[PDB]
């Protein structure tokens, strides 16, 4: 149960634990149990990375790929959940394969930290000093919250532009 | 006995009168820790007193920065409660961020409470730059500014509700005949 | 001749003396002549500096003291060499006979630092640190650089108000 | 004998050639000092170079930050030497004193010298957030980067004159057909 000191773990006022647990998901201390949750929680958090950087570098920029994605125009792509259907099923079936022939070639092992999936080379470290462990962790849960809240949020505002939406809230 | 007669901020009406004033007894069986948090607060309040009076004497003085929140620019915010809905939400919550910032970074131990060897109020970190403590003059004298503010901040918001909106200077002067 | 850890000592760079003075004032190492010498630098700084904040509170705010000044309109009292006869002769008899009784009052003692000429009292700190002598010295000759560059320029540009100069000067 | 074959950026053509480039030995009978201060030199250069092709390749494809300097604003300022008098010169002089700044900083003991321990090019102040020294594959990865740019920048500069003033993608568009 020394989830004191492991990165990521967040003790919001002095006085309280350690880290942030209310609903006792490693209160046992299994240290088996919580480094399933801490690979989970940073494949999670890599993966709302890449969402967000896609959907930041879009909008309100307006960038993208220039010509078609398969008889598909590219700026007939909306931003967002709405892009889903409107990307080609075949697009989404290689983007589907390539993810995971990544998985497959890069899986988790159990001698290694949770979350040090890349294959060893000494180009990239492993597993990194905690500062940027927890830096990844927190960058991930902000990344993870941001894909959840645009999600929701496209569909209960019917599809405003997220931009748009914070520009109107914030009144910018 | 008065425990706390060591403690800045007393003020002695008479030379026959107690050293400090609490006529209510709100230190009475108080331990050093209590007090400390009650001296601490009193320090933070007149802080923020201060610096919001600060404010009223800079901008009722017709200077203002040249900034533009959002659509709204410093010049179209009023000098007063107007201010609380005029500005920008979110410039008041980021603000109010500024200030946890502060607050986390100076309260990390105490927690608004007492912090071994720092008198209440010492909540600027520990450098060579700042002269921290001070003697017991000057933390009375930063007391009774604090009290002063505290005092007339509430004096200035409670009066441009009475006068309807006047200038709190303009009404000083009007009042005054001046 | 220990000038190198004295206060407003400048190396310009790291293979520069430890102090800045290519004309050999203190050369010898005198001890005396250095302190007297700090003492005036110390001196004109401080009178520049309110210099300086005289000028910089007048302009481009508008700001000055409503009123006469002796049946002479304040408003018609200039900011800069051209005040000196704006103000009246009887007006800079008194700010000079201020200054000389704050020069018989407050005067420099020998046992005591160069510039350190207010009165013992526990309310005011002296003679100071050692970083807040340099940065005393430095505001000093800042303000003593600034008055000399406005006087010398106000003549040369015919009366062109600082602010308005150095706008056009930099282009704002 | 080759005595700078353990520093980076050493490119070596063939199997059979010499570890670095060197045809008119600008490395011969130089000690540690003076090897050191030229490859100190070639990082600063390229870094510097390095910045500058980031510019234009930030600014080329249509980025600009909301930014007025005075009367001029950033879409006012052209990619390209017509920068130089575009730009208000107060903020050139503003630049080159950030840089100033940062040599301050960064070449106190050295002044552009050897400083024991430090390798060339190890500008950073120490500090466990950047790992600052590196292996020496991704130190000759910077340096062949560095020289990539510094190659670069004078190919954008003569070839904007050159082409009377061409925008450098449109010029390498059109050379190209595409
Ligand atoms: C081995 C090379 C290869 C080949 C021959 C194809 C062939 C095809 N791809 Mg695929 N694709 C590839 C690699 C390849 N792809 C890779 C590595 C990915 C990343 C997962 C994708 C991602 C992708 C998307 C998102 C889409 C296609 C689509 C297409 C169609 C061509 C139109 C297009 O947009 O091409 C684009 C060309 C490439 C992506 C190749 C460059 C790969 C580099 C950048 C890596 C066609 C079925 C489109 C489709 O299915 O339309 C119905 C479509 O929408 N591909
Ligand atoms: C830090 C991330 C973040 C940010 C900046 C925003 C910002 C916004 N959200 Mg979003 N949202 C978030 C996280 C976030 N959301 C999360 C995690 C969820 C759950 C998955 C949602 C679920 C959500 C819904 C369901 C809706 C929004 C909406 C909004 C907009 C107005 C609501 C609001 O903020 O009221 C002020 C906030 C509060 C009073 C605190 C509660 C605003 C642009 C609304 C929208 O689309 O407006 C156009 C809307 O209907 N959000
Ligand atoms: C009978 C007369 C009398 C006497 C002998 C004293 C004696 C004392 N008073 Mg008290 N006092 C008196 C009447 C008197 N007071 C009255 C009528 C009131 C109002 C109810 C006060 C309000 C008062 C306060 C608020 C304070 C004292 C303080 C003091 C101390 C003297 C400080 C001093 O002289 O500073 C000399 C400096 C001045 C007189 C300048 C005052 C500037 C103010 C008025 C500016 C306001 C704007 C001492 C215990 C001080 C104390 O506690 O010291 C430990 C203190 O803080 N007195
Ligand atoms: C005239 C109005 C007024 C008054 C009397 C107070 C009084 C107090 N404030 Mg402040 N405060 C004010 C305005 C005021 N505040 C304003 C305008 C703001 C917003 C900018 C704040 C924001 C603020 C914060 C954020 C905090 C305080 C706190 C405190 C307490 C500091 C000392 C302490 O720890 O006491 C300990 C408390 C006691 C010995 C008894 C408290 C009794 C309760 C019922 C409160 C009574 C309030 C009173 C009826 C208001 C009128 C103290 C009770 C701190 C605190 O601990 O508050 C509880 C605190 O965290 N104040
Ligand atoms: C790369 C070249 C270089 C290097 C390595 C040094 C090294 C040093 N200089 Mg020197 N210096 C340089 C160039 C350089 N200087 C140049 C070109 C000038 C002429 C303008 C000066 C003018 C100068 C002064 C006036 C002073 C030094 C001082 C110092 C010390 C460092 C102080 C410090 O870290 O302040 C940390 C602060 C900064 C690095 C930034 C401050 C920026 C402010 C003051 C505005 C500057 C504007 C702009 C850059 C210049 C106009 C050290 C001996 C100081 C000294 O001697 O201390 C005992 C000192 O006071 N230098
Ligand atoms: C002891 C009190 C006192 C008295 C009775 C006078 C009387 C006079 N002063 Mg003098 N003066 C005083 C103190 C005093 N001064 C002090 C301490 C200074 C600072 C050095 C000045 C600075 C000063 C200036 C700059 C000028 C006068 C002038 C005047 C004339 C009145 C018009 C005016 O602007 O008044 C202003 C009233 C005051 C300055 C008193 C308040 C002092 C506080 C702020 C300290 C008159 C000869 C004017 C003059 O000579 O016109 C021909 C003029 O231009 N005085
Ligand atoms: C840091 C202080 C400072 C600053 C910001 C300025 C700024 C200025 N001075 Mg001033 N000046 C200064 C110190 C300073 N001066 C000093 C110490 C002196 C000597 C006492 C002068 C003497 C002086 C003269 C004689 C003149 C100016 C003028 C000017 C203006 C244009 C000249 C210029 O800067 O050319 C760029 C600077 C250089 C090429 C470097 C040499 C400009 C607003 C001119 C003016 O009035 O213009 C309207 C003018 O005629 N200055
Ligand atoms: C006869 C063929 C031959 C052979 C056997 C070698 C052998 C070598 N060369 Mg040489 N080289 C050759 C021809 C050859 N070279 C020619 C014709 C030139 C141009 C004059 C170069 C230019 C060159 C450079 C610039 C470099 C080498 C390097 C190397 C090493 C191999 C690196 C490698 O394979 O990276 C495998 C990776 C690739 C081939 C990818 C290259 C991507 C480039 C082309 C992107 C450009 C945009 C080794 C000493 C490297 C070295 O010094 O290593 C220590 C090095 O930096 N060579
Ligand atoms: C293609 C152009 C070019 C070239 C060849 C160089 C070359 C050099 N620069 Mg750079 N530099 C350039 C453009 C260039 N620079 C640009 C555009 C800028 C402005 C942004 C700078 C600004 C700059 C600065 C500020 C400094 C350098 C310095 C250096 C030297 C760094 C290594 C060293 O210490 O050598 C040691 C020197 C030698 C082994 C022999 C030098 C021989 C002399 C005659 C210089 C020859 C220059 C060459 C003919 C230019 C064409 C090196 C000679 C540093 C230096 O030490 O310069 C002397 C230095 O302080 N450069
Ligand atoms: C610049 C200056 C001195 C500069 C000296 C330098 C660089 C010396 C350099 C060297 O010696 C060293 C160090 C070491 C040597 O080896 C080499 C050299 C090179 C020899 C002094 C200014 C000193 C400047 C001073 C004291 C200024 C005082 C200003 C006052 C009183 C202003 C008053 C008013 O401006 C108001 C406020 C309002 C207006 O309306 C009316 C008036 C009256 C105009």
């Amino acid at each position: 149960m020394s989830f004191d000191d492991e990165a990521g773990a967040i003790q919001w006022f002095p006085p309280s634990p350690g880290y942030w647990d209310p609903l006792g998901f490693v209160a046992d201390g299994d240290t088996e149990k919580f480094s399933k949750y801490r690979a989970i929680e940073i494949k999670h958090g890599r993966v709302a990375m890449l969402g967000a950087l896609d959907y930041f570098i879009k909008t309100p920029s307006g960038w993208h790929l220039p010509g078609k994605l398969g008889d598909v125009d590219i700026d007939s792509i909306p931003v967002g959940l709405g892009a889903i259907k409107a990307v080609p099923p075949l697009g989404w079936v290689q983007i589907l394969l390539f993810a995971s022939a990544l998985e497959f070639l890069a899986p988790q092992k159990e001698d290694q930290p949770p979350g040090a999936v890349q294959p060893a080379t000494p180009s990239f470290e492993q597993p990194g000093t905690l500062e940027y462990q927890t830096k990844e962790i927190n960058n991930g849960r902000l990344a993870m919250i941001a894909l959840a809240g645009l999600w929701l949020g496209e569909l209960a505002s019917g599809g405003t532009d997220p931009i748009v939406a914070f520009k109107t809230w914030v009144g910018i | 006995e008065f425990p706390f007669d060591d403690q800045p901020g007393g003020v002695k009406w008479f030379p026959s009168s107690a050293p400090y004033w609490d006529p209510l007894g709100f230190t009475n069986e108080k331990t050093e820790d209590e007090y400390w948090r009650i001296a601490h607060g009193e320090i933070k309040n007149g802080r923020l007193a201060m610096l919001a009076v600060t404010h009223y004497f800079v901008v009722g003085s017709g200077l203002r920065f040249p900034f533009k929140f959002g659509s709204v620019s410093t010049a179209d915010v009023p000098l007063g409660l107007g201010a609380i809905k005029a500005l920008p939400w979110a410039v008041w919550l980021q603000i109010a961020a500024f200030c946890l910032v502060l607050e986390v970074l100076t309260e990390n131990p105490g927690f608004g409470e007492r912090v071994p060897g720092r008198v209440p109020g010492n909540l600027q970190p520990d450098t060579p730059s700042f002269n921290a403590p001070g003697d017991l003059e000057i933390r009375t004298k930063e007391l009774n500014n604090a009290r002063l503010a505290m005092i007339s901040i509430w004096g200035l918001w409670v009066g441009e509700i009475a006068s309807g909106g006047v200038d709190p200077f303009t009404s000083f002067a009007n009042w005054l005949k001046l």
